[PDB]
RNA sequence: UUACUUAUUCAAUGAAGCGGAGCUGGAAUUCAUUUUCCACGUUCUAGCAUUCAAGGUCCCAUUCGGGGCUGAUCCGGGUUG
RNA sequence: UUGUGACGGCCCGUGAAAAUCCACAGGAAGGAAUAGUUUUCAUGCCAGGUCGUACUGAUAACCGCAGCAGGUCUCCAAGGU
RNA sequence: AUGGGGAAGCUCCGUUUCAAAGGCCUGAUUUUAUGCAGGCCACCAUCGAAAGGGAAUCCGGUUAAGAUUCCGGAACCUGGA
């Protein structure tokens, strides 16, 4: 019950994994690569925009 | 010069100084004695037959008490009265509307001692 | 060097969140600052008769400066200085018993609106200066019609607040000269030729002339580009 | 005689709506300064079931633009619209199924939703399920978009004025029969009290206009003036015609 | 019929970006002096955006580091319709 | 019989809110060595006030003029047929 | 209730409304304090359930009549140091 988590360790409301006690494994690795994917795609946007008006 | 500098479009009510009142006179002139001294907390005794029963095995005073004593008052009145340590207190209004304490003592004292120091055996 | 880093935030649109902007134009303001701003601006839109606006028409600030200086030479007597002046006469009287007039006559300014009113009734103000700033306009409304009709110069001076500073008060709404010391009777014949030649004669002008009517800076930018729009053929 | 129903109905003591299953008011986002310059981007969270609302709302969440915050918005959820779908509101928008676009943005012929009467106002029109508005024209002097309303309707509503492209969701609704007294008990149960209707003929004259005789019979005319009055107005009010008419949507 | 806005009236927001003016390069009929608009960085994804902000100029006693300017244009205080 | 679990059916009906408690993101701030931090690990110390509490709950403790064949919400629920 | 607006008025509406609407973290912290050039924010009063939501107790014994309340034993929670 919802205070009854307040007499327990900290170890028994979470994980030892980021996002630990709030977000499950999947999820987390999913927002993970999603973050590396999304950000590598900006910088590769960002040159193609850069090269382009170098063009023009 | 320059107005000032507001990053937020509200406006609240400035903290103005508040002062701390400072009477010409006083209020009632005369601090009120104690309203519950031991003398008044403490009325009486109960003699009844569960009463000393719970004196002579249960190691327990049986009290009238004053209806607006609460356990605090009712442990303090008995210790400055009695010069006893008590161990615990427990309170019923009775159906007569008067308030009943059972004070338990410590195992250092004597509640049939104590009752017949009081008065009654 | 190597370890710092160039971040910069982008203030688009959908990008960053804003950085803390000057929000001054948009402060909600309390009722009374509304109020307060509100009356300004209906003052301003709606046209005001003469009378109003003949007012705010002040003088310039040389020659406000000078007219106060003058009138600070002529301030009244302070509480302390009337106390001593009232033992001075009491032991002079209990002395050498002269009739009172032992103490010198004062030279003060003349303030209080009705004695003055009464003074340029009588003609003896030689000069009045009339605040701008009387909460109900119609105090000293009639004021310089009363000192044309009486050929008295007058002038529309900023500041009752500046007029109570001078009579010794927190707001005076009227001042008025009616005797000069002789050292300085030119002083203030050389002050009240500006001042008349900047009142006084422009009666009939400001009595025929209508004030107010402007608009916001927004209405102001809607004609503009109307009338550009328009004449552009 | 007496207070009678229509007339009782609006002191509001039983005849309030039963609100407390719904799920908030569906608004559009306000009209800050990203709607009306650029876009924003909000995610589709969920889509929901609101009680004595045929159309399913969508929550969707946007960043709040000058402080650390999200703010999540109620919107009336438009067909083809899912969760993690990414909705873009404002006047750069571009023409999508759950995009919140002004009338002067969009062209004309496109299906819009939860459109506003006066830009800022959240929503007003075609919000029922399957309900939508068509655009005809544009009158880019004097900013004023011409649409077509779900009544048929010819409306003038300020280009600025904010709406959602598409259709709303649970179209054909009203396309099955209820076929039961309790089909209609459980639907009205959460919108208000308003079923059963007992008719004014079966009445008496004390209760109704249409109350009383020897027989169910209104006796009177049941088209009622514009011009009457409460207790009066019980029946077909300023009605231009009557009768079964063979027509069509005329519009 | 229609114009003004300030009375009155309606609506929204924690009154946050209104009106106008412009660092900036051009898509681009300029008679040698730009009317417009865009450059004033967001659209394949259920990620993240917060610590007077990092950087960049100027300065310091320089001790938990900072202080102006700029980043984040200026003017009008008509919150906006 | 009760509780629980994984499921399946129904709806133009999809079947409260808030207090409260915890967690995560972030990284402000602080921290060495005969001693710092950890009171989300274990042990140890103190206190926990006020009011109700008996009994009936019905063919006699309630309402119906009454010790009235009436009315008045609910939990437990053995064997055989 | 308040703010505000009606009403001759008893009072009516209204509950975040056209309001300048407060409490909450750590330093100041005994030349003077609980001031303040420390900092964070910006809820709409309140009442409303002894069947809704909720911090924590069980067994044995004990009375003429009370006991999950007393006693014996064995625990748990909350708030403090």
């Amino acid at each position: 019950r919802p205070r009854q988590y307040a007499t327990v360790s900290k170890t028994h409301k979470t994980v030892s994994r980021a996002y630990g006690g709030s977000r499950c494994a999947n999820c987390v690795k999913e927002r993970i690569i999603r973050a590396f994917l999304i950000e590598e795609q900006k910088i590769v946007k960002k040159v193609v925009k850069e090269q382009t008006e170098a063009a023009k | 010069k320059a107005l000032k500098v507001r990053t937020s479009a509200t406006f609240r009510l400035p903290k103005t100084l508040k002062l701390a009142r400072a009477p010409k006179y006083a209020s009632k002139a005369v601090p009120h004695y104690n309203r519950l001294d031991s003398y008044k907390v403490i009325e009486q005794p109960i003699t009844s037959e569960t009463a000393m029963k719970k004196v002579e095995d249960g190691n327990i005073l049986v009290f009238q008490v004053s209806m607006k004593a609460n356990k605090y008052q009712i442990k303090k009145a008995v210790k400055e009265l009695y010069e006893v340590d008590v161990l615990k207190v427990n309170t019923l209004v009775r159906p007569n509307g008067t308030k009943k304490a059972y004070v338990r003592l410590t195992a250092d004292y004597d509640a049939l001692d104590i009752a017949n120091r009081i008065g009654y055996i | 060097n190597p370890l710092t880093h160039s971040t910069p935030k982008n203030f688009g649109i959908g990008q960053a969140v804003q950085p803390k902007r000057n929000l001054s134009r948009y402060v909600k303001w309390p009722e009374y600052v509304r109020v307060q701003r509100q009356k300004k601006i209906l003052s301003i839109r709606l046209k005001v008769p003469p009378t109003i606006a003949q007012f705010q028409y002040t003088l310039d600030r040389n020659t406000a400066a000078e007219t106060f200086k003058l009138f600070n030479k002529y301030r009244p007597e302070t509480a302390a200085e009337k106390k001593e002046r009232l033992t001075k006469e009491a032991a002079a009287v209990a002395e050498g018993k002269s009739k009172q007039d032992a103490s010198p006559k004062p030279y003060a300014v003349k303030y209080g609106l009705n004695h003055v009113v009464a003074l340029i009734e009588n003609k003896k103000a030689k000069l009045v200066l009339i605040a701008n700033d009387v909460d109900p306009i119609e105090l000293v409304v009639f004021l310089p019609a009363l000192c044309k009709k009486m050929g008295v110069p007058y002038a529309i001076v900023k500041g009752k607040a500046r007029l109570g500073t001078l009579v010794n008060q927190k707001t005076s709404a009227v001042a008025a000269l009616t005797e000069v010391r002789a050292e300085d009777e030119a002083a203030l014949a050389k002050l009240v030729s500006t001042i008349d030649a900047n009142f006084a004669d422009k009666y009939d002008e400001v009595k025929k002339h209508w004030g107010g009517g402007i608009l916001g800076n927004k209405a102001q930018a809607k004609m503009d580009k109307r009338a550009k729009n328009s004449d552009s053929a | 005689g007496r207070v009678i129903r229509n007339q009782r109905k609006g002191a509001g003591s039983i005849f309030t709506s039963h609100t407390r299953l719904r799920q908030g008011a569906a608004k559009l986002r306000t009209l800050d300064y990203a709607e009306r310059h650029g876009y924003i981007r909000g995610i589709v969270k969920q889509i929901v079931h609101d009680s004595g609302r045929g159309a399913p709302l969508a929550k969707v969440v946007f960043r709040d633009p000058y402080k650390y915050r999200l703010r999540e918005e109620i919107f009336i959820a438009n067909e083809g619209v899912h969760t993690g779908q990414f909705i873009y509101a404002g006047k750069k928008a571009s023409l999508n199924v759950g995009n919140v676009l002004p009338l002067g943005s969009v062209p004309e012929g496109t299906i819009v939703s939860n459109v506003e009467e006066k830009p800022g106002d959240r929503g007003a029109l075609a919000r029922a399920s399957g309900n939508y508005v068509i655009i005809i024209g544009h009158n880019p002097d004097e900013n004023k978009t011409r649409v077509r309303l779900p009544s048929g309707a010819k409306k003038v509503i300020s280009s600025d004025a904010r709406g959602v492209i598409g259709v709303i969701a649970g179209g054909g609704r009203v396309d099955k029969p209820l076929l039961k007294a309790g089909r209609a008990f459980h639907k009205y149960r959460l919108k208000r009290n308003s079923w059963p209707k007992t008719r004014g003929v079966a009445m008496n004259p004390v209760d109704h206009p249409h109350g009383g005789g020897n027989h169910q019979h209104i006796g009177k005319a049941s088209t009622i003036s514009r011009g009457a009055v409460s207790g009066q107005k019980a029946g077909l009010i300023a009605a231009r015609r009557t009768g079964l008419l063979r027509g069509s949507q005329k519009t």
